[PDB]
């Protein structure tokens, strides 16, 4: 579902982020906006989704619709990574488009396996 | 009460409406109120804006989009209450207590029923405004809320120098439908057409697209001193003609992905 | 540094112990008694019985009110004799009192319907062995009253137990066990006889009366002694929730109390009134008081064969005497307030009340307000629901769509478009008598009504999304459905 | 002038109903329960009786706004005598009720002169033992909607609550309001033995001169202000009395469509509200045009202007998903067959002969979803959404085949039928020949 991955994101960034600089807050999305004011300094996220291929595409859609509700606070950032193993034109009209038009504005492509080149 | 009106270009039947219903002293206020509507229209964009018309009166903001339950409501309910009790009562004191200490709306009406009588001793009584954009929108939502929510001004007691009031915002109507027995007043936005979505786009992104770089790139990319704003939009202006023109089949009276293939198609 | 992935702060932890009585003597011969001890058999109760008594207590006073009838109403009350159930009470105060006798471990059920004086005529038996008690030569014993429904969690029952004969707290799962300890591996002669009675273990058990076994396999020792009864409805539950070999085993006694005879009835509702049946009183001339023996003296009556005619509607049914009570009360009340409202007093010789208004409050209970009101709707829902049965006609279905009943409304309606009433009712539903609106594909108010009779419960809407396809339910029938239906002019020719 | 404001404000809140207790208004329609449940209180208010009750009567019929209203009324002379319980059983639960019950009862004892604390059973016995066991003061509880404690097995409260109405000494008074007729069916035995049983019902309207009379009270004033007091009622009484006001017009479509008052309220305010001059009141309420205005944009997005605005891309396929659902047993239908019937549609349009374009299945991938999301299709073993708790948790637990499945093969469902949009339509347009199977 789409809560539970938000539960452990939340578990995983508060938890990374306390013990690097020595009170507790639920686990939610107010608390990414609410990092300047508990901690004081500013965070930049990366997102790697393992395996993109054998998940509910509508959980999915569900979560970045979630993950898109936080670009109004005018001093965070964050990154996308799909680490695919089929194809884009495979998936990228098997998920609503809704979800793609933005996914066509600042993206990036790599040719990746094991035998790069010879 | 005096209400500047915000003089809308195409709401303003709701902005009637609401002016209307709403001011200072609570009695010329309903208990709970709807707006409903559909996306695109500025529902939300248009509710600040009239909060612009009328800065003396405030409200908290709430966006559960990102809330996913009941119980995580409360707590950032809980929390901004109080918060904005003391941030803008700064003499008043206190014995701040734990926003997370609600699991329940029962705690939640203990915690505020403590928050009032320690603010007893005021001068004249208030009514604040909650707001809960897309309180349809919710992700494991049942239908055995919405009564609850009504029924705030309920339980809490009359003598309340502080009271509230809720704020709503939904889509469908299928599920407003099922329950419309209360007799609630309620303000309401049909989907724009062609012109009025014309006219919205032309006085909203003109700005923002007229000081995007990429005119400022080919300007003297191409190198040609021949140039006014006014011809810059309406370069802009016949661009958007051709790209309504082209995809008003394509959707309608929409403007969120016109935005976004106008941003990706534009350069 | 570290956090908890969850928080409970809104507990409240209660301060009860987990160290069993079996641990704080630590041998056989190391124990005190209990009957010599100031804290166990309950001496401290009484406290906390009258702490409270004061927080609730005024004096005020301003032009007291006081009428005829209400005096009358709590001699009829239900919170104080009898004759009429006293062949059980020559049983089980004989076979309660042999078994303090026996001082042996007996077992006992009961049950009955509400309305039946089982708790009544359980109470007053025991208020008679509490005179027993009284006598100084049974030996003492004390009573536990046991309400699971006045109860949250039914395995509190060991809690509280333990609570009340000791007065220590504790989880039941030390409690229970400390109290198994208390009760086989406790000698007689200083462990007490108690007696017990359970109260309605139709939902007390409900999940597999794993309590329930609890008790009933403490009831089942030699060494220990012990006075148990229990309350229910059904009677197949010792057999049903056990099966036959435990049930069998045990070898109880089962009984149930059931309705009481009309004129039993009127006997005891009488008997709760001979001190004010006929009497007189002295009467004031301004606020009506009747004080008994500017002010007349005049006599009270009420319709004896009323009496017969109400116990006599009742008796039949159930023999609840809780309904020939209040039928008795709101009788005297229609009466009184009617008397009221002749002369107009203000708020700051003979009187009797009548068969015509004991019968005017005892038959409204059954006469429903649903027809009336049905009745008096507006005309839509009558016709909607005149269009169910029409299908309901036209196929024998009992079940219809909300697609098919709306065509069959479009149909209902286009066909007449000859009747006057229908004539009449006709442009101003759709877009309202005039233009600059466009049509709608249905009425207005559908969806009011709609809900409106969900709400009411006569309409039944199984859950889907679709608007045309949901099936859709009436809850009554047809007939009555009917009795609606003609009751309008325009209707019953159509 | 703002005395004409401030009678704005008046008349407003009158108009509410939130006024003292001595100019709070009641009808004579509704008299004989108002002079009932008055009397029906102050019994146990003072003369202490422990009468046990249940209202009955549908949403937004005024019993909880007249439980307030008499005993607002009954303040002014006993500010003592009595302690205020108001509940909701969708608020509250079986369990986060007696909290409630506790923090009221040792927070408002304070207010004329320890019990909260402890665990449930704990506190739980410890208001057992408060009220089971000179003068008493009274108490009353509202509850509301006791349906949610109209369950199927323990509902232990309500046996306990009038348990202790007989057994008791003090004046218990227990109202309960609901929006369902037959409430005694739902219960087992002891409640039926416990409670009275007597149960009230409220009045209807059975005429309209009974509307009319109650929208002249409400419109009249009882104190004189403002410069158009006279003139308001003047007004008021000459256009009530016409039969041929559009305003009088309307209560016979409250008589016919709604047969209740607080929607008309709502409908009533906003005319007012917008009120600005006199002149404008006068010509506004005389015509009614603007209740046109109101009642055209009321429920104007429903079915037909949303059908109103849409491309005809839309009207092609949906068209193509019509006929085809009509061939059809079931009526259900896909993506790609509704993209076959359209481009047979459009053959036919071009053989019988400024031109014409068809779009393609990209072209179609993003609309469809804009169709799916305005509410003109479903699936075929679909379920909309769940009521309550559990279900909405399982359904985030188990997906569909929907889920799993392509986007385009997935069984859908329709929500009009062909014949229907064949009348709807304007008849008048290039694929009107194309409505009919
Ligand atoms: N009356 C108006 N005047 C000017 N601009 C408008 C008006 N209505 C809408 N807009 C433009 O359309 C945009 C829609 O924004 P917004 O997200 O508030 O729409 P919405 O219907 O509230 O969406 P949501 O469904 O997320 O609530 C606004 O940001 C604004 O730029
Ligand atoms: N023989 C009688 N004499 C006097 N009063 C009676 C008699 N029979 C019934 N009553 C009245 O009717 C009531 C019957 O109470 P009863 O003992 O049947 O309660 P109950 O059935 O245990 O209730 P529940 O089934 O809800 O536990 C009593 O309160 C009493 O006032
Ligand atoms: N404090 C108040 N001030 C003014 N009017 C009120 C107030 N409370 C209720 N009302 C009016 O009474 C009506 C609702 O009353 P009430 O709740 O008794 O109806 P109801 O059918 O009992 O609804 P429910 O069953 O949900 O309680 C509304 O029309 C409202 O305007
Ligand atoms: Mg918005
Ligand atoms: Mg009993
Ligand atoms: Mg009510």
């Amino acid at each position: 579902n789409v809560r539970m991955m938000l539960r452990r994101s939340m578990y995983k960034l508060y938890s990374a982020a306390d013990a690097e600089e020595h009170n507790d807050v639920s686990y939610d999305l107010s608390l990414v906006e609410n990092f300047k004011r508990l901690f004081g300094k500013d965070l930049a996220m990366v997102f790697n989704f393992k395996d993109v291929d054998s998940i509910n595409f509508n959980t999915l859609d569900n979560f970045i619709i979630l993950l898109k509700s936080a670009f109004k606070y005018d001093h965070v950032k964050i990154s996308l990574i799909f680490n695919i193993n089929t194809n884009l034109s495979n998936i990228e009209k098997n998920l609503r488009q809704s979800t793609i038009r933005l996914l066509k504005r600042n993206y990036h492509k790599l040719d990746v396996s094991s035998n790069k080149g010879f | 009460m005096n209400v500047t009106t915000p003089e809308v270009a195409f709401r303003e039947y709701q902005t009637n409406c609401l002016a209307s219903y709403i001011s200072a002293d609570p009695d010329i206020t309903p208990s709970n109120l709807i707006l409903q509507g559909y996306s695109g229209t500025g529902k939300t964009y248009t509710l600040k804006k009239y909060f612009n018309a009328n800065p003396n009166l405030h409200a908290v903001w709430l966006e559960p989009v990102e809330l996913v339950s009941w119980k995580p409501l409360l707590q950032a309910i809980a929390r901004t209450v109080q918060y904005k009790l003391k941030t803008l009562y700064p003499n008043i004191p206190t014995t701040d207590y734990d926003p997370l200490q609600v699991e329940e709306p029962f705690l939640l009406v203990k915690t505020l029923h403590n928050i009032f009588v320690q603010y007893e001793s005021l001068q004249e009584k208030t009514c604040l405004f909650l707001i809960l954009d897309g309180f349809d929108s919710l992700q494991d939502l049942d239908a055995a809320l919405f009564n609850k929510y009504i029924k705030l001004n309920e339980l809490l007691p009359k003598d309340s120098k502080i009271n509230i009031k809720f704020i709503y915002t939904m889509l469908e109507t299928s599920f407003l439908q099922r329950y419309s027995t209360h007799c609630i007043p309620t303000v309401m936005f049909p989907r724009y057409n062609v012109d009025e979505v014309s006219t919205i786009l032309v006085m909203s992104r003109c700005g923002e697209l007229m000081e995007d770089s990429c005119l400022r790139k080919r300007i003297i990319e191409e190198q040609i001193t021949d140039c006014t704003d006014d011809q810059f939009q309406n370069v802009a202006a016949n661009f958007i003609h051709l790209i309504v023109q082209a995809f008003h089949s394509y959707t309608g009276n929409d403007i969120f992905a016109l935005n976004d293939l106008i941003d990706f198609k534009w350069p | 540094p570290v956090i908890r992935k969850f928080t409970k702060k809104n507990v409240a932890r209660a301060k009860k112990k987990y160290t069993p009585f079996s641990k704080r003597f630590k041998s056989i011969a190391a124990i005190p008694d209990l009957t010599s001890l100031p804290e166990f058999y309950g001496n401290s109760s009484e406290l906390m019985a009258s702490r409270f008594e004061n927080k609730l207590k005024t004096t005020q006073k301003h032009q007291i009110v006081e009428t005829i009838f209400s005096k009358v109403k709590k001699q009829l009350n239900s919170s104080y004799y009898l004759p009429a159930r006293e062949n059980e009470f020559a049983s089980i105060y004989l076979s309660a009192y042999s078994a303090i006798e026996s001082d042996s471990a007996t077992t006992i059920y009961v049950a009955g319907t509400p309305g039946v004086g089982k708790t009544l005529t359980v109470r007053e038996v025991v208020k008679e062995l509490l005179s027993s008690s009284a006598q100084r030569e049974i030996p003492d014993f004390l009573y536990v009253e046991i309400n699971g429904l006045k109860m949250v969690k039914p395995t509190d029952c060991y809690e509280t137990l333990w609570n009340k004969v000791s007065g220590e707290r504790l989880t039941w799962a030390a409690s229970m066990e400390s109290l198994e300890f208390y009760f086989k591996r406790v000698p007689k002669n200083k462990k007490k006889t108690i007696v017990v009675l359970l109260d309605e273990l139709d939902a007390m058990v409900t999940k597999s009366q794993d309590i329930m076994y609890n008790f009933f396999n403490w009831t089942t020792y030699e060494n220990a002694k012990l006075i148990v009864i229990a309350v229910a409805n059904t009677m197949d539950l010792p057999e049903r929730q056990l099966g036959n070999k435990i049930t069998s085993r045990i070898g109880f006694t089962r009984i149930m109390f059931t309705g009481y005879t009309h004129e039993e009835l009127k006997n005891i509702i009488d008997l709760r009134l001979k001190g004010l049946n006929d009497s007189f009183f002295y009467v004031d001339t301004k606020t009506g008081n009747a004080i008994l023996i500017d002010v007349r003296k005049v006599r009270l009556r009420m319709s004896a064969d009323a009496i017969e005619i109400a116990s006599r509607k009742v008796a039949s049914v159930s023999g609840d005497a809780r309904r020939a009570l209040k039928v008795c009360k709101r009788a005297a009340e229609i009466a009184e307030k009617h008397y009221m409202a002749k002369h107009g007093y203000g708020y700051d010789g003979v009187q009797t009340v009548h068969i015509t208004h004991v019968m005017k409050a005892l038959n409204e209970t059954l006469n429903s307000h649903v027809i009336t009101f049905m009745t008096r709707l507006s005309f839509t829902a009558k016709l909607f629901i005149y269009a169910l049965l029409n299908l309901m006609k036209k196929n024998g279905s009992q079940e219809q769509e909300l697609g098919d009943i709306v065509d069959e409304i479009k149909l209902l309606i286009e066909v007449n478009g000859s009747n006057k009433f229908v004539m009449e009712i006709a442009k101003t539903l759709f877009q309202q008598g005039s233009d600059n609106i466009s049509e709608q594909l249905r009425i207005i108010s559908w969806d009011f009504v709609l809900n409106q009779l969900l709400d009411a419960g006569i309409l039944f809407k199984q859950t889907m999304k679709n608007d045309r396809i949901c099936c859709v339910k009436l809850n009554i029938s047809v007939e009555e459905a009917k009795r609606a239906m003609n009751e309008d002019e325009t209707l019953r020719n159509l | 002038d703002p005395g004409f404001g401030s009678l704005q404000r008046r008349l407003l809140q009158q108009l509410y109903g939130t006024l003292p207790t001595d100019e709070k208004i009641i009808f004579t329609y509704l008299q004989d329960c108002q002079q009932e449940i008055d009397r029906i209180i102050k019994q146990s208010i003072i003369q202490k009786e422990s009468h046990s009750v249940i209202l009955v009567g549908p949403r937004q019929s005024y019993k909880t706004y007249l439980l307030d209203y008499e005993l607002s009324l009954l303040q002014q002379s006993y500010k003592e005598q009595f302690i205020t319980i108001r509940l909701n059983g969708f608020i509250h639960s079986e369990q986060t009720a007696i909290n409630g019950i506790a923090t009221q009862l040792e927070q408002q004892l304070q207010k004329i002169h320890t019990i909260s604390s402890g665990s449930l059973t704990e506190v739980f016995e410890k208001i057992l033992l408060l009220l089971d066991s000179i003068t008493k003061i009274t108490v009353v509880f509202i509850f509301d909607e006791i349906d949610t404690f109209a369950g199927p097995v323990r509902q232990t409260l309500l046996y306990n609550l009038f348990d202790m109405v007989e057994h008791s000494r003090v004046p218990v008074c227990i109202f309960g309001c609901t929006t369902k007729l037959n409430i005694l069916e739902y219960l087992e035995k002891r409640v039926k033995s416990r409670f009275s049983q007597r149960v009230i019902y409220m009045p209807q309207i059975q005429n309209l001169d009974d509307m009319v009379d109650a929208v002249r009270n409400l419109l009249t004033v009882r104190s004189e202000i403002s410069p158009w007091v006279s003139q308001w009622n003047e007004t008021l009484e000459k256009e009530l009395s016409d039969p041929r006001s559009n305003l009088n017009r309307h209560i016979r479509m409250n008589f016919e469509t709604f047969r209740s008052l607080p929607t008309l309220k709502n409908s009533i305010i906003p005319l007012v509200a917008t009120s600005k001059n006199f002149g404008s009141l006068c010509t506004a309420i005389k015509s009614c045009s603007f209740l046109d205005i109101y009642n055209k944009n009321q429920l104007s997005n429903n079915l037909t202007g949303r059908l109103q605005s849409l491309s005809d891309l839309e009207l092609a396929i949906l068209i193509s998903a019509a006929r085809v659902a009509l061939r059809a047993k079931d009526g259900s239908f896909n993506f790609n067959l509704a993209y076959a019937e359209y481009e047979k549609m459009i053959k036919a349009i071009n053989s019988r002969i400024n031109t014409i374009k068809l779009w393609l299945k990209k072209d179609v991938k993003n609309v469809w979803e804009n169709l799916v999301q305005l509410d003109f299709f479903t699936e075929k073993s679909a379920v909309g959404l769940r009521d309550n708790a559990t279900a909405a948790f399982y359904a985030s637990n188990y997906q569909f085949q929907g889920t799993m499945i392509p986007f385009d093969l997935r069984s859908y469902q329709m929500q009009i039928i062909l014949q229907e949009l064949r009348r709807i339509i304007p008849k008048s347009n290039m694929y009107y020949s194309w409505t009919q199977l």
